C-alpha cells in the first residue's frame, strides 16, 4: 500500500482555533493508518490509528481523525489549539503486509493570542562583563516576523514563544548579537519589518 | 517489549565501523531499523521477520544488519560518512502493526575530530528598561563556538530544572555559514516576574550539556581536550 502524503513541513494555527493536519494515502485497498506525535527532544507517541473498525477514530486529548476512502484521506483534528500542541506530527500507513511507512512530517506552530502587544527592543548585559551584550526584540504579536540578518557579522535567531505559567502569559522574542563595535540594538532588527510603535528605550 | 537501544548518543569520525544495538523482551518476530531526518520523516533501512530473514528498506546503502537472536537486531554503519548523521530508531511489531519504538540513538559523523569544541556559555541579565516598562525580566543564555551540533540546554533556578517561561531556539545557527565545519551557536530565554529577578536570593543557571570526545579518543592539540561535558553560566537576582 505504497505512499502517504502530508502537505507542508511547517504549518501554523491560531491559539484556540481548530487544528487540522492533512494526510492522504495512495493504496487501492484501504490500508491501516496511524498518526504519531513527537515532542521536541523525544521519541514517537501514537495518537490514534485506523484499523478497519470505526471510521471516526478518537485518540487522546480530543484528537480525532476520520478515514474517508472516497478521497483517500485521514486528516487529524483537534477542536482547539493549545500551546502544548506544538510538536511534529507524522501520518503513516501499512505497506506490503509487513511494515509501516512514514509521511515526511509536519510541525505545528501555535500562534499565541496576544491581546495587548507591547513590542520593544531591549539591550541585555553579560552578568560577568558590561562590555558584552545582546539585543532582545520582544512582545510583538502574530503579524510580525523576524528576518534573517543582512550582515554576516550579526547573528539573529528565529522568533521563539515562551509561556510563563506563573502569570499565564505568553510572548514572542528573537535575539540578535555581534562582536562588532559598530553594533547597536537600535539597528539590530533593521532588516525586519517591525511594528511602528516598537519601544526603543534610550 | 521494553525495546532498548544502545548507544543513546555517539560521535564518530568518518571511515569508522559503527554498531547500534536494539534488544526487546517480548520476542516479536518483526524488528526494524529506521532513521529520521528533518523534512524526510522516518525512512526504513532494514527489517527482519526472524533470525533467518533480512529485507532491505528504502535507504539500505551504507548499512548492514544482523538478526543474531529473536531478541536482538544490530545495525552497522560499514564506513561512516557525514550524511549518516541522524536520529536512528529501532522498532518491533506484533502481527497487527502494533509498533513499539526504542527511544533513539543520536549519531553524529564528523570528518575531523580536531574541529570538536565545547560551547562557551554566557547569561545576559534583564534590561532595567524591560523591568520598568513591563514588570517582567527576561534572561538570555548564549552558547557559542561549539562543534558538532549535538547539545542540550536547560535552565535551573535555585537548583531545580524549570520549563516554564523558557524558549530555546529549535536549531543552532552556523557562526560561519560558508564553511562545512562551522561552529554553532544557540540562544535561550527565561522570563520571570521582575519581582523574582529583583530578589538577590534567587540564583539562575543556564546549563549546556555538550557531547564530544570520550576518554578513549586521541588528542594532539594544546587546547583542552573537547570531551563530553557540561558548561554553565549563572546570575544572581539583584535589587538594583
Amino acid at each position: 500500500a505504497q505512499s502517504v502524503t502530508q502537505l507542508g513541513s511547517h504549518v501554523s494555527v491560531s491559539e484556540g482555533a481548530l487544528v487540522l493536519l492533512r494526510c492522504n494515502y495512495s493504496s487501492s485497498v484501504p490500508p491501516y493508518l496511524f498518526w504519531y506525535v513527537q515532542y521536541p527532544n523525544q521519541g514517537l507517541q501514537l495518537l490514534l490509528k485506523y484499523t478497519s473498525a470505526a471510521t471516526l477514530v478518537k485518540g487522546i486529548n480530543g484528537f480525532e481523525a476520520e478515514f474517508k476512502k472516497s478521497e483517500t484521506s485521514f486528516h487529524l483534528t483537534k477542536p482547539s489549539a493549545h500551546m502544548s500542541d506544538a510538536a511534529e506530527y507524522f501520518c503513516a500507513v501499512s505497506e506490503q503486509d509487513d511494515k509501516i511507512i512514514f509521511g515526511k512530517g509536519t510541525r505545528l506552530h501555535i500562534l499565541p493570542n496576544i491581546q495587548n502587544p507591547d513590542p520593544a527592543v531591549y539591550q541585555l548585559r553579560d552578568s560577568k562583563s558590561s562590555d558584552k551584550s545582546v539585543c532582545l526584540f520582544t512582545d510583538f504579536d502574530s503579524q510580525t516576523n523576524v528576518s534573517q540578518s543582512k550582515d554576516s557579522d550579526v547573528y539573529i535567531t528565529d522568533k521563539c514563544v515562551l509561556d510563563m505559567r506563573s502569570m499565564d502569559f505568553k510572548s514572542n522574542s528573537a535575539v540578535a548579537w555581534s562582536n562588532k563595535s559598530d553594533f547597536a540594538c537600535a539597528n539590530a532588527f533593521n532588516n525586519s519589518i517591525i511594528p511602528e510603535d516598537t519601544f526603543f528605550p534610550s | 517489549a521494553d525495546v532498548t537501544q544502545t548507544p543513546r548518543n555517539r560521535i564518530t569520525k568518518t571511515g569508522k565501523r559503527i554498531m547500534l544495538e536494539c534488544s526487546q523482551t517480548k520476542g516479536h518476530d518483526r524488528m526494524y531499523w529506521y532513521r529520521q531526518d528533518p523534512g524526510l520523516g522516518l525512512r526504513l533501512i532494514y527489517y527482519s521477520f526472524d533470525v533467518k530473514d533480512i529485507n532491505k528498506g528504502e535507504i539500505s546503502d551504507g548499512y548492514s544488519v544482523s538478526r543474531q537472536a529473536q531478541a536482538k537486531f544490530s545495525l552497522s554503519l560499514e564506513s561512516a560518512i557525514p550524511n549518516q548523521t541522524a536520529l536512528y530508531f529501532c522498532a518491533t511489531s506484533d502481527e497487527s502493526y502494533g509498533y513499539t519504538f526504542g527511544s533513539g540513538t543520536r549519531l553524529t559523523v564528523v570528518e575531523d575530530l580536531n574541529k570538536v569544541s565545547p560551547p562557551e556559555v554566557a547569561v545576559f541579565e534583564p534590561s532595567e528598561a524591560e523591568i520598568s516598562h513591563t514588570q517582567k525580566a527576561t534572561l538570555v543564555c548564549l552558547a557559542t563556538g561549539f562543534y558538532p551540533d549535538h547539545v542540550e540546554l536547560s535552565w535551573w533556578v535555585n537548583g531545580k530544572e524549570v520549563h516554564s517561561g523558557v524558549c530555546t531556539d529549535p536549531q543552532p545557527l552556523k557562526e560561519q555559514p560558508a564553511l562545512n565545519d562551522s561552529r554553532y551557536s544557540l540562544s535561550s530565554r527565561l522570563r520571570v516576574s521582575a519581582t523574582f529577578w529583583q530578589n538577590p536570593r534567587n540564583h539562575f543557571r543556564c546549563q549546556v550539556q555538550f557531547y564530544g570526545l570520550s576518554e578513549n579518543d586521541e588528542w594532539t592539540q594544546d587546547r583542552a581536550k573537547p570531551v563530553t561535558q557540561i558548561v554553565s553560566a549563572e546570575a544572581w537576582g539583584r535589587a538594583d
